[PDB]
């Protein structure tokens, strides 16, 4: 079985910049490798064959070169939305292999979190449980630090976080962080707080409410 | 246009089977071989096979029926390393090398014991907001299982949407939000409905948020 | 247009181990087509003997193997038998021109060792029917020789016959030699006016004459 | 077992017309590609023709562009290739042959048919002489002969030769024929013979030449 190899799990550019993924097949098999683009929540789709041939559609940024066993995938000017996981395969032999795939990521300008809180909904109460939102909204970097306090207590081993993948329009992240506690236990505190630093911030910003308020 | 169209997601308990279907349109489905795929986040994307139209080696099983235009893959005893999604994809033109150009949407196949379960849909109420931006969400909690998907508007509003990744709680079900973020003006001039689909469960809601 | 390159001919000695290589190009081989192969023996349609670049079909002996690496393909046989002499050919798919399905030019391989045998010759006369309709051939009948290369010569009493002779190429017969064929067309008169005519056959530095008169 | 067999070939002058066909059985003819590959005379193999399954797809060698159509009948499990405009570059063999199945990267010929042969001539049909070659002692074994019958002049290939109606196999040594300069076959037939049954044993050459339509049965006795 042909092992396709690309050394980069993860590869970091910024827009307008010519960017460049490498994949080894450790069996030379000339020029029989296909490049595929596969974005959050889809298949992939098919952008060269043959090493060096654009399928229909492709846009003309994105080229394939190499021959033997080092081939080598470019995008000549990157654009925001070509945020994605790209993969080699070898259609040179069977079983057909692939290789482990490169996230792209965009450098761009550091951006601050909007910092949004929601307190439980009447509705969810009535339900015996209390999620508490915190939400931090179009940021870059992704590194976050998020801190939940409830009545000046620091919670640990509370509450989950969530981000999505780089937005592909700004290249900004987001990020939730959810703390869940009983309905009797929400109702026996007063201030609910998440605190939140990022590299964005010149100092730590808190969203808080009053139960009740 | 040539379309692949797969079954729904799965829920399979250790040790049962499930059979995958790839729905063939806009073309001679007798021309064209059908190739099978899985992907994880640990093995990533590796080809199972063919499905030939005129009829993982113990582990799957490939088929298919010309009378429906439809290809199959049966899995058989399921362990946690099954728990995948699958897809089936076939080559641009007549003469072309395995190379694949037109791909289904993706099967999704949950391998465990635990049963299936229905979400609830709570509002994330807009308040007094960053200046000139209020948020508005809702709470998709305790599901199981994947995967569930959410529009807002009945699929009309699009900016500033941000559904996150669910995350799966201790309890062994899963618990997801979608926000989006609206100009404040807009807070009290138009309705806010999230649409809720979990297929799994046969589970449609349409939740208002109000401020 | 293109083809897949094979050497003419391959030779090796029983029990060695011979390759016959094919090379192709970035528009078959290259790019992924497979590479399949076939065996031909002489009056025989090709048999399919590796496909898929390295499958052996039910009944190929497993000293046949296949396998490819950048443009190239090669067949190897390992043990090399007698009765592995025959025309191997390697096939692909070119995508160039359309798509057409290209063969490789075809080796001849060759079991070294043989042990040389000299031949069996016969001479048949005119008969007295051909005669009859005004024409004569004189039948040198040249069999169980190795290797093939043989040459006959035509003598009318001892002086060598001009024109008339047509001669076969040798081929294999069942029992793995040569045979060959070699006709004297005279007219009746040249038949019956000479003293008696030859043919000779001369293999491997050895010569036979045999002689017939009138 | 899978089976295939092609007829059709025959003499064609230079422009002429020919339908071979091929008659499969021990599969479903329905579900396979077939197609049609020539080999010229100790030439090399050249694709021609294929047909899908279903007969959607069809493609030809451009040599042949034009000229062939290849077709096929699946209610009769039949194959054709109608051929027109024919050169002498066309005479060979014809074989027909299945596709394999395989999963992407192009599939192989798993089945051929005995194959037709075409000969793509202006030169006219030509009878055989047969006559026949008096026993002769010298050159065999003890106590046998060399008794022959030598075949001459005919066109195009090929000759088929027996001896007492197919009874008489052991001994007999039927030779490749000559292709002479004036383009015409001769080939001679010889079988060795107990040399004491000379006298009572009656031995007949059975030549066919259906390219003619000709049969002869020449008896061979001692001068």
């Amino acid at each position: 079985d042909i092992v396709m190899t690309q050394s980069h799990k993860f590869m970091s550019t910024s827009v307008g910049d010519r960017v460049s993924i490498t994949c080894k097949a450790n069996h030379d098999v000339n020029i029989a490798v296909a490049w595929y683009q596969q974005k959050p929540g889809q298949s992939p789709k098919l952008l060269i064959y043959s090493a060096s041939y654009r399928y229909t559609g492709v846009p003309d940024r994105f080229t394939g070169s190499g021959s033997g066993t080092d081939f080598t995938f470019t995008i000549s000017s990157v654009q925001a939305e070509d945020l994605a996981v790209y993969y080699c395969q070898q259609h040179y032999d069977t079983p057909r292999t692939f290789g482990g795939g490169t996230k792209l990521e965009i450098k761009r300008t550091v951006a601050a979190p909007s910092v949004f809180i929601f307190p439980p909904s009447d509705e969810q109460l009535k339900s015996g449980t209390a999620s508490v939102v915190c939400l931090l909204n179009n940021f870059y970097p992704r590194e976050a630090k998020v801190q939940w306090k409830v009545d000046n207590a620091l919670q640990s081993g509370n509450s989950q976080e969530s981000v999505t993948e780089q937005d592909s329009k700004d290249s900004t992240y987001s990020l939730s962080s959810t703390l869940t506690l009983s309905k009797a236990d929400y109702e026996k505190h007063k201030v609910y707080a998440c605190e939140v630093t990022h590299q964005g911030l010149s100092s730590p910003v808190t969203k808080s409410f009053n139960r009740g308020e | 246009q040539v379309q692949l169209q797969q079954s729904g997601a799965e829920l399979v308990r250790p040790g049962a089977s499930v059979t995958l279907s790839c729905k063939a349109s806009g073309y001679i489905f007798t021309d064209y071989e059908i190739h099978w795929l899985k992907q994880t986040p640990v093995h990533g994307l590796e080809w199972i096979g063919t499905s030939d139209p005129e009829t993982f080696k113990g582990k799957a099983i490939l088929t298919a029926d010309k009378s429906s235009s439809t290809a199959y893959m049966e899995l058989r005893s399921l362990t946690s390393e099954d728990s995948a999604v699958y897809y089936c994809t076939r080559r641009p033109y007549y003469g072309s090398g395995a190379w694949f150009a037109y791909w289904g949407q993706g099967t999704l196949v949950t391998v465990s014991a635990a049963s299936t379960k229905g979400p609830s849909v709570f509002p994330l109420a807009p308040s007094s907001t960053s200046g000139g931006t209020a948020a508005l969400g809702c709470l998709v909690k305790d599901y199981f299982p994947e995967p569930v998907t959410v529009s807002w508007n009945s699929g009309a509003l699009t900016s500033g949407v941000h559904t996150f990744p669910a995350v799966l709680q201790s309890s062994g079900l899963y618990s997801l939000s979608s926000v989006v973020t609206v100009p404040s003006s807009s807070l009290g001039t138009q309705t806010y409905i999230c649409n809720v689909n979990h297929k799994p469960s046969n589970t449609k809601v349409d939740k208002r948020v109000e401020p | 247009q293109p083809v897949l390159t094979q050497p003419p001919s391959v030779s090796g000695a029983p029990g060695q181990r011979v390759t016959i290589s094919c090379t192709g190009s970035s528009s078959n081989i290259g790019a992924g087509y497979d590479v399949h192969w076939y065996q031909q023996l002489p009056g025989t349609a090709p048999k399919l003997l590796i496909y898929g670049n390295s499958n052996r079909p039910s009944g190929v002996p497993d000293r046949f193997s296949g396998s490819k690496s950048g443009t190239s393909a090669s067949l190897a046989i390992t043990g090399l038998q007698a009765e592995d002499e025959a025309d191997y050919y390697c096939q692909s798919y070119d995508s160039s021109l359309s798509g057409f399905y290209v063969f490789g030019t075809g080796t001849k391989l060759t079991v070294l060792g043989q042990p040389k045998a000299a031949p069996s010759v016969t001479l048949f006369p005119p008969s007295s029917e051909e005669l009859q309709a005004n024409k004569a051939t004189l039948v040198c009948l040249i069999s169980d020789f190795y290797p093939g290369a043989v040459t006959v010569a035509w003598k009318a009493d001892s002086s060598p016959v001009k024109a008339g002779v047509e001669t076969t190429t040798p081929s294999k017969q069942s029992n793995n030699k040569y045979a060959a064929s070699s006709y004297l067309s005279l007219t009746p008169e040249q038949w019956k006016s000479h003293r008696s005519y030859s043919c000779q056959v001369t293999h491997e530095g050895s010569t036979v004459e045999k002689t017939v008169a009138p | 077992e899978v089976q295939l067999v092609e007829s059709g070939g025959g003499l064609v002058k230079p422009g002429g017309s020919l339908r071979l066909s091929c008659a499969a059985s021990g599969f479903t003819f329905s579900s396979y590609s077939m197609n049609w590959v020539r080999q010229a005379p100790g030439k090399g193999l050249e694709w021609v023709s294929s047909i899908s399954s279903s007969s959607s797809y069809i493609y030809y060698a451009d040599s042949v562009k034009g000229r062939f159509t290849i077709s096929r009948d699946n209610a009769k499990n039949s194959l054709y290739l109608q051929m027109n405009s024919l050169r002498a570059e066309d005479t060979a063999v014809y074989y027909c042959a299945r596709l394999g199945y395989c999963s992407g990267g192009s599939c192989h010929f798993d089945y051929w048919g005995q194959g037709t042969l075409v000969t793509v001539s202006s030169a006219s049909t030509k009878g055989p002489s047969v006559f026949p070659l008096a026993p002769s002692s010298k050159s065999t074994s003890g106590g046998t002969a060399a008794l022959g019958c030598l075949v001459k002049d005919y066109f195009p290939e090929p000759v088929t030769v027996s001896w007492n109606s197919g009874a008489l196999t052991s001994g007999v040594h039927t030779f490749p024929a000559v292709l002479q300069s004036s383009g015409l076959y001769s080939l001679s037939s010889v079988v060795t013979v107990p040399s004491s049954s000379l006298g009572t044993q009656t031995y007949i050459c059975n030549v066919n030449h259906k390219p003619s339509n000709t049969k002869v049965d020449k008896r061979v006795e001692p001068k």
